[PDB]
């Protein structure tokens, strides 16, 4: 929110985001694209990358 | 050109899903569909993250009436818990379970230790005798290190203290065959027992003195401060105590032999705060038995009763007056459940009447401490992840450095999952909140 | 809130089935057919007895 | 002999008293199941 | 012969590179810098 107002010609891309939920977040608050991926860089949160 | 919805409208336009994204616990485990799974065949999907992972409360229950402040449990193995492990799991948060490949007088010995531990003392000092020569002395000092001796009048632990013998005394000593005796210094300043460790350190400071020995009545030695060891200033808030006598926690495991019953009551006499029925599969008349027997004659003892994988074991060992159950068997065999779903089945049933689930079995990362809780373990053991520690009977370094670690990896597992403690976790777990994800077998590689 | 551990026992019966699957359901080839031994396992159930008396005729 | 002292203590942990009894046990569904995926087996 | 003249955590450095006897250009120990607390 803080880069959307200060900087306005900036375009933000926000992540990491495995989930409908947290897109859902993100998108609301203005990016303007997603970055998906947890886990594909054993660990206990994450995601199958093409699920 | 083409028509989007209305960013402002996102979190909206999730109410117009059936479901949340991703699997419930309950959906996860179906038997029909999926079966048997273990750890490495799910995932706990993101949340949340609207806290620091410093605020994430990790108590958890042991039995109906123990509540640690971490989750681990030292595993009751000849190669993890003896008394020096279990006595820093509970310093550090947890519990030890001392094992039983012992005689019963060993393993009372073990566990008196434990209840007597005093942080910040020597509680098993080196001593040394009269009649012993400088000689004697100086062997001594290259094997253990160190040469601050207090010297007992018959040369062992217990005995009554006489003087004190240190290196500065040593150093410049001819005629190594001279006794102790005419070396040493005969008045000793001294504390008595029960004096704090502010006490202690204050004492040391207006003496300009490098030890002080502990006393009792009878002017026997106790324990011994090093002024060394209290300028490393290491100290335990989250140490697990017993709530009527302050004393570090303690737990011990016997078999359900007759032999046991005896080896049990040397265990309480000596203030065993909890006690794990050791055994590959619980649901048995002789384990039964023997935990009513320990319930009507010792009443101030939890008994975690065990092993079992299934929700028919639990709720038979539930009846029998269990404080908490022990979940795994063998995590080639012919019995036996997959861990994670033995989890989830005994804890959906044993949650219910609050009797807290221990997890043990294939637990070797912080991943899997997670997941063992998500799906319903109050606590989990933990086994040859902490084999070759410092303070186990490898080279993995002190459990100082290694639990920390852990209890800060599940901080932030849970800040990820966006639960702020492992009650919460369970809560919004059971309603359906966390989600899951089914891996396949290329996903795992990944 | 808990139950109480009385009930335990009783409180089996809520559930339609018994915990795990019946060698029917285990057995099914249009869900998971093609199973050897290393694919599954037996639950234990209940001790009463020692090992020594069981009769393997 | 150790695969007959064997199976009796498979047996006493299904707990079963005989060959006969686990048949019908089985059958009857009383004696239950678990599928293992391949991780499970690795375990 | 060795010999630091006039701080206590320079003095537990100079120790570990070579002995803490050092006299001062008048006489240091380690026993003086055991348990300095500054
Ligand atoms: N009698 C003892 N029994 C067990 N551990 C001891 C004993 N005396 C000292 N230690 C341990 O030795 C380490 C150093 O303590 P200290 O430095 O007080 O020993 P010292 O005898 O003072 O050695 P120095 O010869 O360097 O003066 C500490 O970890 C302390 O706990
Ligand atoms: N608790 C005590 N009460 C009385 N005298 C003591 C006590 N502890 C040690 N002493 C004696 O006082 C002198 C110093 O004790 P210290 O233990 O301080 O020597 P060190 O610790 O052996 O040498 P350093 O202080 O250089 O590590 C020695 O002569 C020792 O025998
Ligand atoms: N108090 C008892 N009285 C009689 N028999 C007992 C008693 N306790 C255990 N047993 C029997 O002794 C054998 C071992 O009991 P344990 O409790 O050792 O199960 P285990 O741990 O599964 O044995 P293993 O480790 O060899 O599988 C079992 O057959 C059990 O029925
Ligand atoms: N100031 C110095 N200059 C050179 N060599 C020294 C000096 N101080 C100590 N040494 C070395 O250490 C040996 C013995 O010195 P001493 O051990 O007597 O003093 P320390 O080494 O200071 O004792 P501590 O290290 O136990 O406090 C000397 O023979 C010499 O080899
Ligand atoms: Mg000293």
């Amino acid at each position: 929110k803080w880069i959307k107002e200060t900087f306005p010609d900036l375009q933000v891309i926000a992540g990491n985001v495995v989930t409908r939920e947290q897109a859902a977040s993100l998108i609301h608050a203005g990016a303007d694209g997603l970055r998906i991926g947890m886990g594909s860089g054993v660990m206990a949160c994450g995601r199958p990358q093409g699920t | 050109h083409m028509t989007y919805r209305d960013a402002a409208t996102a979190l909206e336009h999730l109410a117009t899903y059936a479901e949340k994204d991703g699997l419930s616990v309950e959906q996860l485990m179906d038997s029909k569909t999926r079966g048997g799974l273990t750890y490495n065949d799910f995932l706990v999907l993101p949340g949340k993250i609207d806290f620091p992972s410093s605020e994430v409360v990790l108590s958890s229950r042991l039995t109906k009436k123990i509540t640690l402040n971490a989750p681990f449990v030292s595993s009751p193995m000849d190669t993890v818990t003896e008394a020096d492990m279990a006595i820093h799991m509970a310093l550090l948060g947890g519990i030890g379970i001392i094992h039983h490949n012992c005689t019963a007088e060993e393993q009372a010995e073990m566990v008196r230790r434990v209840k007597k531990y005093e942080n910040g003392f020597i509680n098993a000092p080196v001593v040394v005798g009269p009649d012993a020569t400088v000689a004697d002395v100086r062997r001594m000092k290259n094997e253990f290190g160190f040469a601050g001796f207090p010297v007992t009048d018959d040369g062992k632990p217990t005995g009554k203290l006489q003087g004190i013998i240190t290196s500065r005394d040593i150093q410049f000593v001819e005629d190594e065959t001279l006794l102790v005796s005419e070396i040493m210094t005969k008045d000793v300043i001294t504390g008595k027992q029960g004096i704090n460790l502010e006490e202690a350190n204050q004492i040391l400071k207006n003496t300009k003195k490098g030890k002080l020995p502990i006393v009792d009545e009878a002017g026997c030695l106790v324990s011994m401060l090093s002024r060394t060891d209290l300028m490393k200033n290491q100290s335990y808030p989250l140490a697990s105590k017993s709530a009527d006598t302050k004393q570090l926690l303690c737990g011990a495991a016997i078999g359900t032999i007759d032999a046991d019953r005896q080896r049990l009551a040397m265990l309480v006499e000596a203030g065993l705060d909890v006690v794990v029925l050791d055994s590959s599969q619980g649901n048995s008349v002789f384990q039964i038995n023997m935990i009513k027997w320990i319930k009507e004659t010792f009443p101030d003892l939890q008994v975690i009763a065990g092993n079992v994988v299934t929700r028919e074991q639990a709720a038979s060992l539930i009846h029998a007056g269990a404080d908490g159950l022990r979940i795994g068997m063998g995590s080639v065999m012919a019995c036996g459940r997959p861990q994670g779903t033995a989890v989830y089945n005994v804890t959906q049933f044993a949650n219910q009447f609050g009797v807290p689930c221990i997890a043990d079995g294939g637990v070797q990362n912080i991943g899997h401490i997670t997941k063992a809780i998500a799906l319903g373990a109050s606590t989990v053991m933990m086994g040859g992840m902490l084999a070759g520690t410092t303070e186990s009977p490898i080279d993995k370094g002190s459990i100082k450095k290694y639990i920390p670690y852990l209890y800060n990896g599940l901080q932030h597992s849970c800040q990820d999952i966006g639960v702020r403690s492992l009650v919460e976790f369970r809560e919004k777990v059971d309603s359906g909140s966390v989600r899951f994800e089914f891996r396949t077998p290329s996903a795992q590689l990944e």
